[PDB]
Parts: structure tokens; C-alpha cells; sequence
């Protein structure tokens, strides 16, 4: 009980937790939770896009 | 390191994102066994130089 240990978990629960975390992270910086638009994710995807673009150039160079 | 983990893991709490992550470590470990065993047996070199 009480969720102790390392028991298995459902994909519905993974996104569930990840949503409560995003909402709380927003509360610490914007002090509100209405979230009409969610800038937290938009700013994160821009980093993931930059990292991915850098790796693509390496494959091009490696192939050359 | 094993004795430490055996004593601490049963009384702590972990969020679903980490529990899901420890699960996938097993599948990532099974997948490379066959491609590596054939490399050790020199199969890829033997065929390419049939």
C-alpha cells in the first residue's frame, strides 16, 4: 500500500503525474493557474528542436 | 551498493515517471544480446568474406 517501492505503472498515470507537475511549476513562477496558453511546453520543445537539429548535422557529416 | 538499496527502496516513494523508467531498462538490456553474440562468433565477418 501507500505506493511504496517500485511497482509497475500505467501510461494513463504517467501523463497524469506529468500534468500535475507542469501546473505546479507554473504556480511557482506566474502565481496563477488559469493557464490560458501553456508557455512551459512551448519553450521546452524549442530546446528539443535545437538538440535534434544539431544531431542531424552530425549524421550528415558522419555520412560524408 | 546492493545492501544500501535493499534497505532504502522499500520505504520511499517514487513518481510514475521513474517507475516506468526502471521497467524499460530490462528491455533495453535484452535487445543487444543477440546482435552482440553473433559479432563475437565472427558471423558478420565470415559472411561478408564468404
Amino acid at each position: 500500500g501507500s505506493g511504496y517501492g517500485l511497482g509497475l505503472s500505467t501510461r494513463t498515470q504517467v501523463t497524469g503525474y506529468q500534468f500535475l507537475a507542469r501546473r505546479t511549476a507554473m504556480a511557482l513562477t506566474r502565481w496563477r493557474v488559469r493557464m490560458e496558453i501553456e508557455p512551459g511546453r512551448r519553450q521546452t520543445l524549442a530546446v528539443v528542436a535545437s538538440v535534434s537539429a544539431a544531431l542531424v548535422i552530425c549524421l550528415g557529416a558522419l555520412l560524408w | 551498493a546492493g545492501m544500501a538499496a535493499a534497505a532504502h527502496v522499500p520505504h520511499t516513494i517514487y513518481s510514475p515517471l521513474f517507475r516506468k523508467f526502471v521497467e524499460w531498462i530490462e528491455y533495453l538490456c535484452l535487445m543487444p544480446i543477440f546482435p552482440l553474440a553473433l559479432w563475437l562468433m565472427n558471423v558478420y565477418a565470415a559472411i561478408r568474406y564468404r
